[PDB]
């Protein structure tokens, strides 16, 4: 369970594990939001 | 949406500083003494009276009392001119306090208000009438 | 975090223009610390004590003793442990220090007592036991209600209604007894009605049916919830506290009937509104000394005696605060005196939730410990517990 | 009389309102400089200046002059005490004036100035209580600061209002008199 | 909050069996490598979308699964006493 | 009539009207699928 303490490899997961027809559910507790994380990921991957 | 705004808490305003300089601006010789007497009076009657749902002894009530005190001091000055020198500033403040706070009280809280007024200001008396027409 | 980093970048851009390194004194330490103590991190802070805690954290951490080497960021354990600040000057070195840090942490890392984590860990163990039991499992009533109904009300018999004095304390005590008697009369009428409809010839009404349903569920009715309800307590816990408050009010009324009202050692937890009592005794001192209400300050030692005060993470010893790992300890008797004009200033809350601050008390400091350490450990005084 | 469009001449009215307020503010700042540079002040010309210029303009020009004097004092101890003495002398003149009977418009215009000068007095007292290195000290950068540069040809963007690493151009919207707020530490 | 599907489990099959790292080429050791990788990847993928409170519960369940699969004698009575014996009824006046 | 959500509530009238056929997954079927898939991954010609 040492992998869980590291931050998410979101680019690897969305490039390999995630099928195109399966949505990526970015659940969060109140006080947290991952939309900025996805925007940063898109900026890294140069995707519109 | 919360990330697009910068938050800041507004919990308790400085009622002493709010009252003192505006009494100074309206023009009062004992402005600091009146300010030091009126804010603790409001804080004390906010809880020593009965807990009615229509009671409000906050900043809006205090500011309305101070504005009314300035207005009635100007009215007294105009009445003297019709008839600046020294004026009963404490009596003016008590007149504004009575005219703003007395009508909201229940029947068992008016003597309590007058006891608080006598405790804070010794020379209080009362002003009423003058509505013959 | 992003706003703080942007402010740091803006301040460094304003200070230096392309310089490779800056001296620690030329860094706007006070500017950055005040700016993110008042606007960035202190914006959402509601309490003055939380603001003081944030201020002392920022003041201890971000002065760094002007980038002093081997700076003590914190203590890992209160006894024989430390965290050393890394001397690297690069993101790679800081990241390496981060993974070099040990995985298992303790609440003493935060300047907190270690006993705050014990209840949470026990609750988490019970919860995971219950979850494993859940997966393993996957792999009349009104007579008992009437029995409890007949079991409760014997602790309450009567209360006076309560009568024309100008004392600042007497009228407050009288109105306290007044709404206490009103609530007690309403409770007695409800109990008599439900007794009549459960054992007798009386049909069910809507209000009494809702009372039956809510009392069987175990939630306090909103009608009985006049004063503060701590974090949604249960009815069996609330009824005993309500009985003790009634007993205190009965003692107050008996002593007033026989001023003698000053000699009563009132419990602050038994009062419906506690702060009104403190302001009432402030006005009593003011009218006794012919002084002003605002100028009277607090000097509390362990001429008005209060009881039922519990601390949090410290103990009292001849008006001296000593840190202890115990959760709480009880003050037998506490007296308050009013005088117009390093020390520690503790907050006093009604309950353990600390959702409503009542008033603050200034004590005397210990010889060995640091006021920042007191604030980080978070010593307070509780009443209704 | 040339029959322009309603929106066109309304836009002209708005823009030239802003430019007129900027010009009047420039003349007002010149007058406050030539008045409050000295220690003693003359109420007989103080009343005429206040009756001449608008309430927002007199309050803002007092703020501009006080900020400029404190900036000059910090550029260079004793000049800070000179600024405090000027503030207290103006406060005494203000107190005497509100003790006299006055029309309501000038009474409000004068009460606003009393409030602003009391706030300036408090800032000066706290700043003297603290220690100053230069104009880059945060104890001075934490307050609202006003700067005037008459050399600029763009009179609309001539006034600059500055907080700690914050720069603002005055919008020059006509606010009339309105109600001025008391600057508490919570307000700061 | 976490509902998992047989399609999800088949996806983790397609992501473990096909793209297994270090593709030992021996039918004996590849079985153990596939087994260990399947347990670890299952824990990782399930724990991506569940709370840190329940992370340890899922890990202990996977430890129970590994004990059942292994040869190792599972202490069924001790496991049942750890699970349900915490709420067992005790003797009167004990 | 077909559905993909097993955690759906049907009204009693529709329950009376229709015959329910639930396609749940069983341990034996899951083990058979797992054995077939590990055969295809390890020995594809043998599986065919």
């Amino acid at each position: 369970m040492s992998i869980m303490e590291q931050p998410l490899d979101l680019t690897h997961i969305v490039g390999t594990e995630v099928k195109p027809n399966t949505p990526v559910l970015m659940c969060s507790v109140p006080g947290y939001d991952a939309s900025g994380h996805v925007e940063d990921l898109a900026a890294e991957q140069n995707t519109q | 949406l919360k990330k697009l705004f910068r938050s800041l808490a507004m919990t308790k305003p400085d009622r002493q500083l709010i009252a003192q300089v505006m009494l100074y601006s309206q023009g009062f010789r004992t402005a600091e003494v009146l300010a030091n007497k009126i804010v603790p009076f409001f804080k004390l009657c906010d809880e020593q009276l009965s807990s009615q749902s229509h009671y409000d002894f906050g900043l809006r009530a205090l500011k309305s009392v101070l504005v009314s005190a300035g207005n009635v001091k100007r009215e007294r000055i105009q009445k003297i001119k019709r008839e600046a020198e020294n004026l009963p500033e404490q009596e003016i403040l008590i007149q504004s306090v009575c005219e703003t706070m007395v009508p909201k009280l229940v029947a068992e809280d008016i003597p309590l208000l007058f006891s608080l007024l006598s405790d804070v200001f010794p020379g209080v008396q009362y002003h009423r009438g003058e509505m013959t027409a | 975090l992003r706003s703080a980093c942007d402010t740091v970048d803006t301040w460094l851009d304003d200070t230096a223009k392309g310089r490779q390194n800056i001296s620690p004194d030329k860094i706007p330490w006070s500017a950055l610390k005040t700016l993110m103590a008042q606007s960035i991190y202190g914006g959402r802070v509601d309490n003055e004590f939380d603001q003081r805690l944030l201020n002392t954290f920022l003041e201890r951490l971000f002065t760094t003793r002007s980038f002093d080497s081997e700076f003590k960021l914190a203590c890992k354990v209160d006894g024989h442990k430390d965290i050393q600040m890394p001397d690297g000057i690069r993101r790679e070195e800081f990241v390496q220090w981060v993974e070099l840090l040990p995985d298992t942490q303790t609440p003493s890392w935060l300047g907190l007592p270690n006993n705050a984590e014990r209840v949470l860990l026990t609750t988490q163990g019970v919860d995971m036991i219950s979850k494993m039991l859940k997966m393993q499992m996957l792999e009349t009533l009104h007579t008992t209600a009437s029995n409890w109904l007949h079991l409760i009300p014997q602790t309450l018999s009567h209360l006076k209604r309560t009568e024309n004095i100008k004392d600042p304390l007497f009228r407050f005590f009288e109105r306290e007894v007044k709404m206490g008697a009103k609530l007690l009369q309403d409770v007695r009428q409800d109990l008599a009605d439900v007794v009549q409809v459960c054992e007798g010839k009386k049909k069910q009404t809507n209000y009494l049916r809702t009372l039956i349903n809510e009392l069987v569920k175990g939630i306090l009715p909103r009608s009985w919830s006049h004063y503060t309800v701590p974090a949604g307590m249960t009815v069996i816990q609330w009824v005993s506290d309500f009985s003790e408050r009634i007993k205190q009010l009965q003692n107050i009324s008996l002593a007033a009937a026989s001023k003698e009202l000053k000699n009563i050692h009132v419990c602050l937890g038994g009062l419906f509104v506690p702060e009104a009592y403190i302001t009432a005794t402030r006005q009593y001192v003011a009218q006794a000394n012919s002084w002003s209400l605002e100028e009277l300050c607090l000097e509390v030692n362990v001429s008005f005696g209060v009881t039922g005060l519990k601390l949090q993470g410290a103990t009292c010893n001849n008006n001296k605060l000593s840190l202890s790992n115990a959760i709480s300890t009880a003050l037998p008797l506490t007296q308050l005196r009013w005088v117009k004009q390093s020390v520690v200033t503790l907050p006093v809350y009604l309950n353990f939730t600390r959702a409503d601050l009542i008033f603050t008390v200034d004590f005397e400091i210990a010889t060995k410990e640091d006021p920042r350490s007191f604030y980080e450990r978070g010593v307070a005084v509780l009443c209704t517990e | 009389t040339e029959h322009p469009k309603i929106n066109e001449w309304l836009t002209l009215v708005e823009k030239e309102m802003r430019v007129t307020l900027a010009k009047l503010l420039a003349e007002s700042v010149t007058e406050v400089e030539i008045f409050g540079k000295a220690t003693s002040i003359d109420p007989n010309t103080y009343i005429t200046w206040i009756d001449k210029y608008q309430a927002q303009l007199v309050v803002l020009s007092a703020q501009i002059a006080w900020s400029e004097n404190v900036e000059t004092a910090l550029s260079s101890a004793a000049p800070l005490h000179s600024v405090l003495s000027n503030v207290e002398v103006t406060l005494n003149v203000l107190a005497d004036s509100v003790l006299m009977e006055q029309p309501p418009l000038r009474r409000r215009k004068l009460e606003h100035l009393i409030t602003e000068l009391v706030h300036q007095r408090d800032v000066t007292r706290s700043l003297i209580k603290s220690k100053i290195d230069n104009a880059k000290s945060f104890e001075w950068l934490s307050q609202m600061r006003f700067y005037f540069d008459p050399k600029q040809t763009d009179v609309l963007q001539q006034l600059s209002i500055q907080m700690a690493n914050a720069k603002f151009n005055y919008g020059f919207e006509y606010l009339g008199v309105q109600d001025k707020l008391v600057q508490t530490p919570l307000t700061d | 909050l976490y509902q998992y599907s047989l399609q999800f489990f088949l996806d983790i099959y397609h992501n473990v069996l096909y793209e297994n790292p270090n593709l030992v080429t021996d039918h004996t050791q590849r079985l153990s490598i596939i087994t260990k990788d399947l347990f670890q990847v299952a824990f990782n993928r399930v724990a991506r979308g569940m709370l840190h409170q329940d992370h340890i519960t899922f890990a202990m369940l996977l430890a129970r699964i590994k004990l059942k699969g292994t040869g190792e004698p599972t202490y069924d009575a001790e496991f049942q006493h750890f699970l349900r014996g915490n709420e067992i009824v005790l003797s009167a006046g004990s | 009539l077909s559905t993909r959500d097993p955690t759906v509530e049907f009204p009693p009238d529709l329950c009376s009207r229709v015959t329910f056929v639930n396609f749940t997954v069983t341990r034996s079927s899951l083990q058979s699928q797992c054995l077939n898939e590990v055969l295809k991954a390890e020995r594809p010609d043998v599986d065919e």
